[PDB]
């Protein structure tokens, strides 16, 4: 049976100074420890299913995240604001925090606007919604080779049909 | 020869008795057939596996084997995403080194590319195993060397608040038997670059550094455009027959 | 006989044999990062009205805080920057910055010093030779775009001879009239306006009939291994900045309008792959010089 | 032994100031310095070898009373471990230490008209390794920078390209540039089987090589023992009588 | 006047033991994976199972 | 190198591998057929039309093609008469010199 | 992949890289200096003896250039004497010809 | 003024132009690499008294179960490579081989189409043309070790110009006696026995004497981009097992002694570097015509 | 559509509708108007300061 995903792993944490003045982001994916004097090929099998395990990509799964967005106040903004990923507005924090260090004008209402509005979903003309995140480099590259990989085996009702329309009996 | 059969008995029972332990990988109805001839399912397993070196066999390549090898293929690729390193270099607090300047630590630990040259002169190598066997690591240590053919592992907390970057060991332990590297746990502090007595704390008190190259999990907050990506998700409107059976059972 | 030869393909000096290592071109390749960040900063910094964003990009650069009643000259990357395209131009120019200079410099960032990983196209037309017979006038004009102008005095049709070298990949000729063009000791073709070619098969005849004079317009196309970071609309720029700002006046040096001439007749020249080299590891220097340059004026 | 396991300028120059000018001469005659010659090479060949002696094997050889003389012994010390036989060079000399000979003036040695080109000649620089090239330099630059000749060690460093590309980056005077200094100068150092090597000065080397290992754990007691009671020859205190035919 | 720099904790580069160790690998930031020495019971000076 | 990872594998539809030519995949193929069919009328059209619709997918862009404007610096001259007397040369495209 | 990435990282210290370019790390570079050096007593010989002593140590070898033999097919004429009115001409070094 | 050309310069021939696209390429390194696995299996098989190394290897090559009272000949595999052979060395032949077949083989093994990973040397000596003037013989024999034979009847020396073409990297003159030797405009060195050359320098002159016979020995390498496959030995025995078995027998193809000059010759021809891709193509297909007929004789 | 609207809004200070032409607003105007006193002297110079 198909795992119906929710929401998309990220990874990622944020860090800032007390002065305001340094910030970054990480990605988290954990401690993995690696014996020397052996095939590092072998040992990274063995932490690959963990890996995979860790990020919910093992068994068989399609990607449900296009309900995962809010609307804005705005009667001009039609867009959909997604709720997956790192949140823009910790990011605006940050930025926040960092110019108040350096005695600079806070962050202006477009430039917010402009920043608030990173993170989107949208339909493509296949009717797929696709999600833009912010999300560590690692985690997108295992997540959607994952779905490259179970999606060969995801085919239409009729096209299954059409493999095995010569195995049924007339009885 | 006597070496490769014993070699491959060996390999064999380690095989054997770790694929019958906690829930087998090989399911009940094979076991039937196997032990039809009375023999233990366990040793028809182990006979049934020794011809079957050497074969020819097409296996088809499946899809959670593509994903594993995706995800192994990057363990060994990307290290330092994942906490382990195949060189550190350690130098005298004296010599300066070039480092990462991008995030703002104080005596950052991290190079962009561990130096080919200090001072116009190439950096010594010296593989772990003769740095573990040397009996004059004093001599050597006073200039400082660049460690390799070894997986490092190491860690590293950031702390918000401003003092002296170091380690929470020492770097070596000299024994009878050997030379070893203790474990590496960094403790980095952010830099306010007017601190008298911080500036001459990290002079003075710490004698010598350990650089390892910048782990790619970091990334500046400059640039968070460097994040945004992308996740494709199919429509709502499909629906998904968990039987796909064409007919029924009734004449 | 009469020969004639393009102006820019004549006497190419020799270039400089001294930065051409692993670590001088990871110093030239983190300069173009670098410079290029400078000059974003700077159009950031204009839009946000706060020195900030160029503060942290000219300490990167320069290796100090830029101060108001100091000059922003760049610090010590825009002088051993500026040294080494002296000493590229031309073999007689001295190095005078230290190699310990350019590994410390060059580990400001992390860059591959790949400078043969992509390619350029460059317009400039060699053509090494046109010979003519007795009693014809033969003149050539343009480096871009090469016009031949031929007139012929004698009694009957002559016929000249078109050597475009073998470097080029394509040669199109178009003739203010229509005219007849063929290689050697092929069928000669009916009058046609415009001609494709390929130089490397070999020595080109063109019948010169009696009258009216003959102009044919010479454009080419060479492509010439570069790193993926270059662009030609930069190095153009830069290398003019050079020029003007008396980085290339040696003595015994031959000058050229644009880089296009220089890369290309550097390359119709003995040890031209070796000489090419050392001109693209020039170019993508001459990339970040006008960067740097536009950003910090002097 | 101890000359050639030091890896460091540090080390190397700090030697120099403790050793003095008597271990770096040497009281056995050997042979004439260049000549061509047939040696017995067993382990490969029943033919008798040829190769030509030099200055740089660690053997000694006739060497001439003069300021040149007394400087190839204390480079080929320095590259090689074994000096050369200098007659009666006298106590006043003998007492100082190397260092000082190449770098000061209260030895009463002239230093002003060295030809650094002909000594490097003498001294077969071709056939010498990236190390030994360097610790020429090392005592060529101090003699320079001692009689002023800076000029002259650029000159000839010009001459010979392969030496600039190698030079050491250290200025004498200062004292910054030997802290930071990052050579390699270490020519013998603990690990080779005990084989023969064809030429003289690989087989010699190959002899401090294999006798390194023994010579760190010997020499501590038989060293102690034989200066137990004994007054350190260094800048020994004495009536300064006189230096003769320098 | 205030006191800007008193000293402070010292790091060490090495850590010498002083008591004599068996035969080991590596065991700290480099773990080795192959099997541990084997200790084997050979120069004997009485007869003991021959 | 995982950035580069992605963006080939999304451009090629199948992963970056040492030891090959790293060609570009079905989408440059395409690509040099397709600039190929509309240079010539004489060029075969060898792409199928359901390879392009698919890659068509793998992006979401408009289709416009009149968006917007361009500046083309070609200077026609579409023919220059001249009495008998007289003699004309044209030359050059984007700067046209006639000599009269 | 895998086994050449082994084989490459043993060799060169550094895993492969898809945009760095593959050269062999330092040990192409020592090996190409040290093949400089064996030519001619002029070249530079400037690989470090400790950079040597760390790549010897990567597998074990005797290094012993004694223990067999190669047959080489170069014919050697140091001179051939001949009176006034003869012609005699040499070509060749692995099948010498000598015209009489 | 007489003219000097070698022997296997002239007039190549055309290629052919069928089975190059990645498809075929598959199918050509799928041959090679069985086809060595038949070799070793046809050791194994000796050495350990059973043929079950041979059976699985010629199962998996020919497609079909070895059996008594056959002659063993190869099965599909064995014919399609045969054609192929056939293809390639001329634009004459027919191509036979449908492509749907030359898929289906090309899937028996999982190998990379490419052809242009690595690179080989190859020996022969390129002599594009020996200008004399006149009272002088020139004469040019032999291919791996090109010998001129140069005699002066004249009053005075005279300047002979040797041509060694643009794609050879190296040549190196060996002569006789010690001679004088300089590229164009040059001035003359001192007599020396040997001289190394790079091709595209220019011509090059030689001044003869008037005295005694001069010949001079010339040796040339030049590198062509092959698979890393590519053994230059096996290469070798496969040609001459073709040309024996009668594969490269069609109307109006010219015919060489060797491989070395086969794919030289093609590249000094108009449109060089198309003939040298199928030529290599060609190498691979005869290093594996060589291991499938030296395992199986028919 | 947003990111055009809200950009468009910027500079024309009017927002888009699917019934009127968009020209640009009060800024293409005044823009193209100093274009044409910046040309020539004889220009009217039109726009006003406020």
């Amino acid at each position: 049976e198909l795992i119906k995903v929710p929401t998309i792993p990220h990874n990622l944490v944020l860090i800032q100074s007390d002065n305001g003045k340094h910030a970054l982001i990480k990605e988290d994916l954990g401690q993995w420890p690696v014996e020397t004097g052996i095939s590092l090929v072998n040992q990274a099998g063995v932490f690959a299913v963990q890996l995979a395990n860790k990020l919910g990509i093992d068994k068989p799964f399609v990607l449900d995240a296009g309900s995962n967005y809010f609307t804005d106040t705005s009667f001009i903004d039609t867009r959909k604001y997604c709720t997956d990923g790192l949140s823009p507005r910790e990011i605006q924090k940050a930025l926040n925090r960092q110019r108040a260090y350096y005695d600079r004008p806070e962050l202006t209402i477009s430039e917010n606007k402009t920043l608030l509005s990173q993170s989107i979903i949208y339909p493509d003309a296949d009717g797929n919604d696709v999600s833009i995140i912010f999300s560590g480099a690692m985690s997108h590259a295992i997540f959607t080779y994952a779905q490259s990989q179970w999606n060969k085996n995801i085919i239409k009702l009729d096209d299954y049909i059409r493999e095995i329309t010569l195995t049924v009996p007339k009885q | 020869t006597s070496g490769s059969i014993i070699n491959h008995a060996n390999n064999l029972n380690k095989v054997i008795n770790h694929v019958f332990a906690d829930k087998p990988l090989i399911s009940e109805t094979m076991l039937k057939i196997l032990t039809i001839d009375g023999t233990t399912g366990k040793d028809g397993y182990r006979n049934w596996l020794d011809k079957l070196v050497g074969h020819n066999y097409p296996v088809y390549v499946e899809p959670v084997v593509n994903i594993m090898n995706f995800i192994s293929a990057r363990f060994v690729a990307d290290s330092s995403y994942f906490g382990y390193t195949n060189e550190i270099m350690i130098m005298p607090n004296h010599i300066n080194v070039p480092v990462d300047d991008r995030f703002g630590f104080r005596d950052s630990p991290f190079c962009t590319s561990l130096p080919r040259t200090i001072m116009g002169n190439d950096v010594r190598r010296i593989s772990y195993n003769v740095f573990s066997m040397m009996e004059d690591i004093d001599d050597v240590i006073s200039e400082g060397f660049i460690l390799y053919d070894a997986y490092f592992n190491f860690s590293y907390d950031i702390m918000t608040t401003d003092g002296v970057t170091r380690l929470k060991e020492d770097i070596l332990i000299v024994t009878d038997t050997g030379n070893d590297i203790k474990p590496i746990h960094f403790y980095i502090y952010f830099e306010n670059r007017n601190d008298k007595k911080l500036r001459y704390e990290s002079k003075m008190n710490v004698s010598y550094r350990l650089y390892i190259k910048t782990p790619a999990c970091l990334l500046p907050l400059s640039d968070y455009m460097r994040a945004q990506h992308d996740y494709v998700s199919p429509s709502s409107s499909r629906v998904y027959i968990k039987d796909p059976a064409v007919v029924y059972t009734r004449s | 006989a009469n020969r004639a030869t393009s102006a820019f393909l004549d006497n190419p000096h020799p270039v400089g044999v001294n930065y051409v290592d692993e670590g001088s071109r990871q110093f030239v390749a983190v300069a173009e990062l670098l410079a290029s960040k400078l000059i974003d900063s700077s159009r950031e910094s204009d839009e946000s009205n706060s020195d900030v964003p160029f503060v942290q990009a000219y300490s990167k650069f320069a290796d100090d805080n830029p101060r108001h009643l100091r000059v922003k000259t760049g610090g010590k990357m825009a002088n051993a920057l500026t040294n080494v395209i002296r000493s590229y131009y031309s073999i007689n120019a001295p190095a005078i910055v230290p190699q310990v200079e350019i590994d410390r410099l060059a580990s400001k960032a992390t860059v591959s010093g790949d400078m043969y990983n992509s390619y350029a196209i460059f317009n400039s037309v060699p053509i090494v030779e046109v010979l003519s017979p007795a009693r014809t006038t033969v003149s050539i004009v343009g480096s871009d775009r090469a016009d031949v102008t031929m007139l012929n005095t004698g009694a009957g049709a002559a016929n000249i001879t078109f050597n475009f070298g073998q470097i080029a990949e394509t040669v199109i000729l178009k003739g203010s009239v229509p005219f007849q063009l063929a290689r050697l000791n092929q069928p000669m073709p009916a009058a046609r306006f415009t001609y494709k070619l390929r130089p490397l098969d070999g020595p080109f005849i063109v019948v010169l009939p009696v009258g009216n004079p003959l102009v044919i317009s010479a454009t080419a196309a060479t492509r010439i291994q570069v790193p993926l970071a270059f662009n030609k609309a930069l190095v153009e720029s830069g290398f003019q900045t050079a020029m003007n700002d008396g980085l290339f006046d040696i003595q015994n040096v031959n000058y050229y309008s644009s880089f296009d001439e220089f890369i290309i007749s550097q390359y119709h020249a003995q040890d031209g792959i070796n000489r090419v080299s050392t001109c693209v590891i020039l170019g993508l220097a001459l990339q970040a010089y006008d960067q740097m340059r536009r950003a910090l004026p002097v | 032994m101890d000359v050639l396991s030091k890896g460091s300028l540090k080390e190397l120059l700090a030697h120099l100031e403790k050793t003095p000018l008597e271990e770096a001469i040497s009281y056995r005659i050997g042979t004439v310095p260049y000549q061509n010659v047939l040696i017995s090479r067993n382990e490969y060949y029943n033919q008798l070898y040829p190769d030509t002696t030099s200055l740089i094997d660690g053997v000694s050889r006739e060497g001439q009373r003069n300021v040149n003389g007394l400087i190839m012994s204390i480079i080929s010390y320095v590259v090689s471990g074994s000096g050369h036989y200098i007659p009666n060079i006298g106590f006043m000399l003998l007492r100082r230490s190397i260092l000082d000979i190449l770098t000061k003036h209260d030895t009463g040695l002239v230093t002003n008209n060295l030809n650094y080109g002909i000594i490097a000649r003498n001294l077969t620089v071709s056939k010498m390794n990236c190390e030994q090239r360097k610790r020429m330099l090392i005592c060529f630059k101090l003699l320079a920078y001692k009689d002023g000749n800076q000029n002259d060690y650029e000159i000839y460093l010009n001459q010979n390209i392969p030496l600039k590309q190698i030079a050491p980056n250290f200025i004498p005077g200062d004292m910054r540039t030997v802290i930071h200094n990052q050579d390699q100068l270490a020519i013998v150092g603990i690990p080779l089987t005990q084989s023969t090597e064809l030429s003289i000065r690989d087989d010699n080397a190959k002899s401090y090589k294999l006798g390194y290992v023994d010579w760190y754990n010997s020499n501590s007691f038989l060293r102690e023992r034989s200066e137990f009671n004994l007054i350190r020859l260094k800048d020994r205190d004495t009536k300064y009588g006189k230096l003769n035919g320098w | 006047g205030e006191i800007i720099y008193d000293g402070g904790l010292s790091s060490k580069l090495a850590d010498v033991v002083d008591k004599t160790t068996e035969p080991h690998n590596a065991d700290g930031a480099v773990k080795d994976g192959r099997i541990a020495p084997v200790k084997l019971d050979l120069e004997k000076q009485k007869l003991d199972k021959l």
